[PDB]
DNA sequence: TAATAATAGTTTTTAGTTTATTGGGC
DNA sequence: AGCTAATAAACTAAAAACTATTATTATG
């Protein structure tokens, strides 16, 4: 979808920071930079398409676009870029300290009337698509207003009215996190999770708009525009950029078959196919090859219905795709489906088609299932109820039976493994995992800008371990043994 | 795989005695077993072949055997096929005039095949017959055949125009096949082959009696030689006890050719000229050519594209560990996702051999999760070339050793969260017990299954599973289609792919019935842009046709054009051009020839009538004399019934001056011409008494009366 | 006189080839 | 004690979806 969402990191230019302030662990200024580094990888890893930026609101040394005073701009509203990464770094611990010494100094007064103003004005500057805004603002006080209530009112004023504008905002809790302390200017209006905010993604690049869309027909009379999306695939790669030796540039990939006849130029007219069939020659153009590869227009005949009685456990082609009635042009989708959505749970009799993805393309047998409803409980409509197509073997496809063939063995041994089955269980976390071996290589690719050997190595529970849950499920399963002779050597 | 195939083909035409929709079995078979040696050679897979013949019209095999092996013609021996072969068997093998026992070409084959057993290394012997039942049956040979099967161990697959397990479809069910219903002869073959090939395979005999359609159609002989799944050297291991090898085997695949369409020059035909050249030139304004090993590969990284080398990423990277496998999780059956699935293949996995031990523990395994419908999950580190994989496997049900397969689960990178509105509460559309009635209508109107009995588990009456990628056999198609014929374009629509594939009629008519008021309860419109975009395959309907102008070679075509850009000449203009269908121009021009004699002027009458009087002519020599009297008959009361003194008297002066009938509808011109006459008139009616208008007339009546 | 409208411009997949590769031998 | 084979990953082009645009005619 077209729109580009916002984020910036909003902290505070006075002493609170650098005092651990009742905590034994590392300053709100230390942990601050540690969290918002570690957020920032990952949104970096998230998206480009994407603008980021933080300002120190407060200053002793004015350093902004519109030189408004108590006001330090250290990030220009920018899209993730690895100098800046680069130059992040190095706030870490009293060095850092010490640089903000150097860089500001430490402590200045604030006023979150011009504070929150201009961050407005930062908003207003960029001209890009924009979909989305919200803040990450750090404090330790649970109120600036131990002052006049001018401040208070006027902030709170347009805190409403960037609430119209629609700003999202979220206080952490920099002093003791949770425990009902931080609430006394923030019951109001104002809009813990701080290691789930490190702890919140890892190694993603959300996607949108999702592609393959076509037409589906009842008979030969009538086509109706529906859309149909993917929910899932295959782990993809990053293309590996071409660079030169040393100024690391790419440049030009250019195939160009040379002839041995005149060290001349061949054209693509001049190419036809060839098939080498031992004498027999098989010379075919490249169009009439590809019009071989055609049978029909891309479209789907509906076969008809059929029963629950497929799904036989041997097959399984490509995942299946997700449908939704969509009025690209046909006028009137899903109000033909009306009727079939509630006709899932009192009707499983599934239909099929053969599909045709485009020309060029095989026609596809393929069989759906209409698709239902688990709206969560925060009313999280996930798999909104519309179709799923699945494939179906074709007779090539399906492989031979294992010739040895006889019948099963004794449940004596079942009774043993009784107990090693129920012992050790996990909860079927779809959610448990990603692909660890991926992540690692952006792990290294990435380290080569901070020169560490290689960043946060997760394994997460996902490989058996031969002794901890070994002995998690227990010795019983190594005392459980009935089948004399492990055939093992 | 290897095999020993013999081919024992039939020529004859009672062997070829169909009926007009159905097509002849001869054909049937030599479609399904070109279909068997393209596949053969295509793929690039070696057998011995042989070529014999029953009911040729002579023989050619010289065993004798006292006078059985007669007719019987053997043309190929024991060499890899070959597209000639094949365009032998498509060309030389055509149905004769000769009928001879199909035990007998029986005998022939375990001869040969007995021939080519004697030191040649196969790995399964196969026999290939195909008859419609239009040969002599024999039972002298039962036992030979019988100990030559059970001894020699030759494998044998055959069909007929009856399946044993409406309307007329070549590879569907045409007309009911009643094998009882045919001559008797048959039946005998029929009844004589089946218990002798139930007798040598046993169970596997039923299932191959197809009628030639439906061979035609579906699997025939494509089971006979099919790739078996290999072998997996894998072991499992659980806890520190027990470990057990294993062999995983592939299910699902995507077919595909090893082959490259080899790019060779059209004025060549070879490879050597298109010898491989890819430069890379430095890409600013100068290009300059850099030299390959000096290459560079950075990734993006951000905005930025950071420089890596290869070796580097070569060392640090992380990969699976071996070619293990093992379970890892647990959770019972039902919290699995129909839809959060992947695993482009599907893998079956099972002991490794020659090890009851291991199949008696994964049998005693599969046990466990069955009686408790449990489901695990399994990681899947194949080897250490590709990362883990990972997912549930479940348990396969079976007649004997059951199964489980492993599938792959979505990983959170590679979900969408394209979320939508649920259409169960889209205000703006209900579902309607018309729509609901509409969808019912084919519900129960429509369906695939065998629906007849409960005890009846239902089936596909029309399997689908059992119908491989058409493009390959259309690729043989074309492939054919080119070596055969190099000089033919490509080869046609060939209908019958469509035919494996349509839908049954007799499902489809009874489709028919409903559907069409369902499309009428509720009509749809849609938006323009639906359509191809080009359609430029010839300027017209066709080329063009031979017609020419002929009969006016005078050589004065123009040089004196009849120039034309209605007193007298427009209408004999009009008159002369009586040459297509000579009816116009006259039949509505004679109010003209009124307006014309309207007698303002002299001439104009007299133009008037001379143009009627040359028009009598016209219509005497262009065949309208029919009309010409017709409208003789019409002018002299059409100019009477508007009585003036001045036109008509002229009129009828210069007509029976120059009236001249000759016979046209018969005497009726005679008659015409025998009578042209005047009429006296009688006085004036008065006889008004309805107004006032009577009193001038009685003053003109008294004055002067 | 000047609103409207088919249109290609970027990626995204995706599938066809390309590769270097343990497997057993004897 | 000499010998190699299917193969995912890797590598390609290929068509597309979605954007974002621009000629095109009423209008005067």
């Amino acid at each position: 979808y077209s729109g580009r969402d916002s984020l910036i990191f909003l902290v505070d230019a006075s002493k609170a920071m650098f005092e651990s302030q009742s905590e034994d662990e590392l300053t709100p200024f230390d942990m601050s930079i540690q969290c918002i580094q570690s957020v920032y990888i990952s949104k970096i890893i998230s998206s480009d398409r994407d603008l980021l930026a933080v300002v120190f609101y407060g200053t002793e040394k004015d350093k902004n676009s519109v030189n408004f005073k108590n006001i330090y701009v250290l990030q220009e509203l920018d899209n993730p870029g690895a100098k800046r990464i680069l130059e992040l770094d190095q706030f870490k611990g009293q060095q850092g300290q010490k640089r903000f010494q150097d860089m500001m100094g430490h402590g200045s007064d604030y006023s979150l009337s011009e504070v929150l103003w201009v961050c407005a004005n930062l908003f207003s500057d960029v001209q890009f698509k924009m979909s989305h805004k919200r803040i990450m603002l750090f404090t330790n006080e649970d109120n600036p207003h131990g002052n006049d209530s001018a401040k208070a009112s006027r902030a709170r004023t347009k805190a409403g009215d960037l609430r119209d504008t629609g700003i999202f905002l979220d206080l952490m809790h920099l002093k003791k996190p949770g425990g009902f302390d931080i609430s006394l200017f923030y019951r109001d209006i104002i809009s813990s999770k701080l290691e789930d905010l490190l702890r919140k993604v890892r190694a993603k690049e959300t996607r949108k708009r999702a592609l393959s869309r076509l037409k589906l027909k009842l008979n030969k009379d009538i086509v109706i525009s529906v859309g149909i999306y993917n929910l899932v695939q295959k782990a993809l790669k990053p293309p590996p950029i071409k660079l030169y030796r040393e100024t690391n540039e790419p440049v030009k990939t250019k195939t160009r078959t040379f002839n041995t006849s005149t060290g001349g130029l061949l054209l693509p007219s001049d190419t036809k196919r060839s098939q080498i069939y031992g004498s027999r020659q098989i010379i075919l153009e490249k169009e009439e090859t590809e019009e071989l590869k055609r049978f029909d227009d891309p479209g789907l005949m509906l076969m008809g219905f059929k029963p629950l009685v497929l799904l036989k456990k041997h097959h399984y082609l490509r995942p299946s795709l997700f449908v939704y009635p969509e009025e690209s042009l046909v006028i009137g989708s899903s109000t033909l489906f009306s009727a079939l959505l509630i006709k899932c749970l009192e009707k499983e009799v599934a239909a099929l088609c053969r599909y045709t993805p485009r020309r060029n393309i095989p026609p596809y047998f393929v069989a759906l299932v209409p698709q239902e409803e688990e709206l969560d409980d925060q009313k999280i409509q996930v798999t909104p109820p519309g179709f799923q197509l699945v494939f179906l073997p074709f007779a090539d496809d399906k492989r031979k039976m294992p010739f040895t063939e006889k019948i099963m063995a004794t449940p004596e041994q079942v009774g043993k493994m009784k107990a090693i089955v129920e012992k050790l269980r996990f909860t079927y976390r779809s959610d448990s995992f990603e692909n660890p071996v991926l992540q690692q290589h952006f792990r290294n690719l990435e380290a080569l800008a901070l020169d560490l050997m290689e960043p946060e190595q997760a394994v997460d529970l996902t490989l058996p371990k031969v002794e901890a849950m070994n002995k998690r499920l227990g010795s019983l399963v190594d005392e459980f043994k009935e089948l004399v002779y492990p055939p093992d050597y | 795989n290897k095999a020993a195939v013999v081919l024992c083909m039939d020529v004859g035409f009672t062997m070829s005695n169909s009926i007009p929709g159905i097509e002849s079995p001869f054909e049937q078979a030599k479609k399904v077993i070109t279909m068997f040696v393209q596949r053969q050679v295509f793929a690039e897979n070696k057998d011995e072949i042989a070529l014999v013949l029953f009911g040729t019209d002579g023989t050619d095999n010289p065993l004798s055997g006292g006078d059985q092996y007669q007719n019987i013609t053997v043309h190929r021996h024991l060499m890899l096929p070959d597209f000639d072969l094949l365009e032998d068997i498509e060309s030389k093998i055509q149905p004769g005039s000769q009928q001879a026992d199909f035990l007998d070409a029986l005998i022939v084959s375990m001869d040969v095949i007995q021939h080519e057993t004697i030191g040649k290394k196969f790995e399964k012997r196969h026999i290939e017959i195909f008859t419609d039942l239009s040969s002599r049956f024999s039972k002298s040979q039962l036992d030979i055949i019988i100990h030559s099967l059970k001894k020699c161990d030759i494998s044998l697959q055959f069909f007929l125009p009856f399946s044993l397990g409406g309307p007329f479809r070549l590879g569907g069910h045409g007309p009911s096949f009643p094998l009882k219903g045919i001559t008797e002869q048959q039946k005998e073959g029929l009844e004589i082959v089946k218990m002798v090939m139930i007798s040598l395979e046993g169970e596997d005999g039923l299932d191959e009696i197809y009628s030639f359609s439906e061979s035609l159609r579906k699997l025939c002989v494509f089971k006979k030689i099919e790739r078996h799944s290999i072998h997996w050297p894998c072991r499992l291991t659980i806890g520190s006890n027990l470990s057990i090898r294993i062999a995983a085997y592939k299910s699902i695949l995507q077919e595909r050719v090893k082959k490259t369409w080899t790019v060779v020059d059209a004025k060549t035909l070879k490879k050597e000229d298109i010898q491989k050249e890819t430069v890379y030139c430095l890409n600013d304004d100068d290009e300059t050519e850099v030299l390959k090993e000096d290459i560079i590969q950075g990734f993006r990284y951000g905005s930025d594209i950071v420089p890596f080398s290869k070796v580097d990423e070569e060392q640090m990277k992380y990969k699976s560990e071996g070619k293990c496998f093992s379970v890892l999780g647990f959770c019972k059956s039902s919290q699995v996702q129909r839809r959060f699935f992947m695993g482009n293949q599907v893998l079956k996995v099972f002991a490794a051999r020659d090890d009851e031990a291991a199949a008696v523990a994964l049998s005693s395994l599969i046990h466990a999760l069955d009686d408790l419908d449990m489901v695990a999950i399994v990681r899947y580190a194949y080897d250490k070339r590709a990362n883990p994989q990972v997912g549930v496997a479940f348990p396969h049900i079976k007649h004997n050793y059951e199964c489980l397969v492993y599938v792959q689960l979505p990983f959170m990178e590679d979900l969408r969260q394209y979320m939508f509105s649920s259409l169960k509460n889209s205000k703006k559309y209900a579902p309607t017990e018309a729509q609901l009635n509409a969808v019912d209508a084919l519900i129960d109107s429509m369906s695939l299954a065998k629906k007849d009995e409960k005890t009846d588990t239902l089936e596909d009456l029309f399997p689908t599973t059992k119908i491989p990628n058409p493009r390959f056999q259309r690729l043989f198609q074309c492939l054919l289609h080119r070596a055969l014929h190099p000089r033919e374009p490509l080869p046609p629509i060939q209908q019958h792919i469509w035919n494996m594939l349509n839908p049954p009629a007799e499902v489809t008519t009874k489709s028919q019935i409903p559907l069409s008021k369902i499309k009428t309860l509720f009509p749809l419109i849609e938006a323009k842009k639906k359509d191809q975009v080009t359609a430029q395959e010839i300027f017209q309907d066709n080329h063009e046709d031979g017609p020419t102008a002929k009969k006016l070679k005078t050589e004065q075509g123009g040089a004196h054009f009849s120039v034309s850009s209605n007193p007298a000449e427009n209408f004999r203009v009009l008159v002369k051009q009586k040459k297509a269908s000579f009816e116009e121009a006259s039949n509505q021009l004679i109010n003209h020839i009124e307006q014309f004699l309207d007698t303002n002027e002299t001439p104009y009458f007299m133009k008037s009538i001379d143009c009627i009087r040359a028009f009598r002519e016209e219509a005497i020599k262009f065949s309208e004399e029919q009309r010409f009297n017709n409208f003789l008959k019409a002018l002299q009361e059409k100019v009477e019934i508007k009585q003036l003194n001045h036109f008509w008297e002229i009129v009828v002066q210069d007509g029976i001056t120059l009236i001249t009938k000759e016979e046209a509808s018969g005497s009726s011109v005679t008659a015409e011409e025998a009578k042209k006459f005047l009429a006296p008139k009688d006085k004036p009616s008065g006889d008004t008494a309805a107004v006032f208008e009577e009193g001038g007339d009685v003053d003109d009546l008294l004055d002067m009366i």
